[PDB]
């Protein structure tokens, strides 16, 4: 019921069962136990945390769209309601960068753990930037900024250009300048760099690799031709 | 061309 | 701060739309906690919420239970408490949703006061959620629960028969569900066969007098007796 | 192949 292997167990269950919030609650107290994550449950916390508030994110922009839109019938519910869902999305990117601080980013393990945990200290602070709206703004870009360039140092340094973390923390990055600190010009550049130096050594290769390096090329080629405007 | 960006996944 | 009735429909509406069927639950629970009766559009909006969440619980349930079930197979590994305690969590969780569905039917919307598609509906979900509580009922509790559904479906039927045409959309769900609870709860196929076989023939018998509109509610829901019909009957 | 009820 309360052991680390039980709560891993859980997770698993809740996983294929689609109940994220419970696979969530069940990953967050396994990393409470104080021992560090495997790669399998990296990803069992990555998922669980990711559809969570993908569910969320998806509903404040819908809820967001009706607000905005409504210019020159409005609604009192309509930013009633955008700022519940706005509350309990932040609540959610809080309880992560809370686990990421106290007990995965750590001073050195295996480069790859460590650009992971960097790469998602990026997106949870992402996440809030989408909807910061005071002075709060700045700082949340900040650390968004920080975890991001923190782990591109990290995989530059550790990990060839093919390697697929590496891709998708370049990805995240660019769209972060993209979307974020409204830099189109560093995101063309970013994902274009990405790409073109990941095309260079696609050859030494081995397939399992290969399959998840050009699934996110595929991501930043596409990212590219929306953002360049090129076909 | 007008569609969404892509983020990990 | 705004829970007066007409914000609490707007806020189930607007739940709707961003997908958020827990929200949208409990905003149509506020609604009809008011006291008032719910139009057409209203007691679909709470229909669609607890169908969504209970959906999810259900499919939740029944991967869990399934995964149990191989666990306690003959010759299996055959340990691990960890799946009949989810699972339990998972069970308690979706009769609560029920409780609290058929709580608000008996308290607030069946009144013998009502319109008869509207006491159709409501006599309908009240067959629907003791169904739900039907398929996890093990205990001596699963003849009461099983009883407790048949007759809010029989006492719907009745109603549908003498205000409804066949081809009445209400109509045939209902028969289309009372025919579901006779094939996988009240272990009857006979029973089920014969009711969708009954339901459909006589709607057909009718198609030709139908409007634009009506044909395909009615259409849609004689489709699912006819994959029914085909998947217990076999053709 | 699963038997429907509503919706």
């Amino acid at each position: 019921h309360m052991e680390r292997a039980s709560l891993i167990q859980k997770a698993k269950l809740a996983e294929q069962a689609e109940r994220y919030e419970d696979m969530a609650a069940f990953m967050k107290g396994a990393v409470e136990k104080g021992e560090e994550l495997s790669c399998e449950e990296r990803n069992l916390l990555s998922v669980a945390y990711k559809n969570v508030v993908g569910g969320q994110r998806a509903a404040w922009r819908v809820l967001s769209s009706i607000e905005q839109k409504s210019n020159e019938a409005a609604g009192p519910e309509v930013r009633e309601y955008r700022e519940k869902v706005e509350t309990e999305l932040q609540g959610v990117c809080d309880t992560v960068l809370g686990l990421l601080d106290s007990h995965l980013i750590k001073e050195a393990g295996d480069a790859e753990s460590r650009v992971f945990y960097l790469k998602m200290k990026g997106d949870y602070y992402r996440y809030l930037a989408e909807v910061a709206t005071g002075d709060d703004k700045k700082r949340i870009i900040d650390s968004a900024r920080s975890a991001y360039q923190e782990a591109m140092d990290i995989s530059k340094k550790e990990m060839p250009p093919t390697n697929p973390i590496r891709l998708g923390l370049a990805l995240n990055f660019s769209v972060f300048h993209y979307e974020i600190a409204n830099s189109p010009e560093e995101a063309i550049s970013l994902a274009k760099t990405t790409f073109d130096e990941a095309m260079a050594d696609l050859h030494t290769l081995s397939e399992d690799s290969y399959k998840d390096s050009t699934l996110i090329m595929q991501l930043l080629r596409d990212n590219l031709t929306l953002w360049t405007g090129s076909g | 061309g007008s569609l969404r960006r892509g983020s990990t996944c």
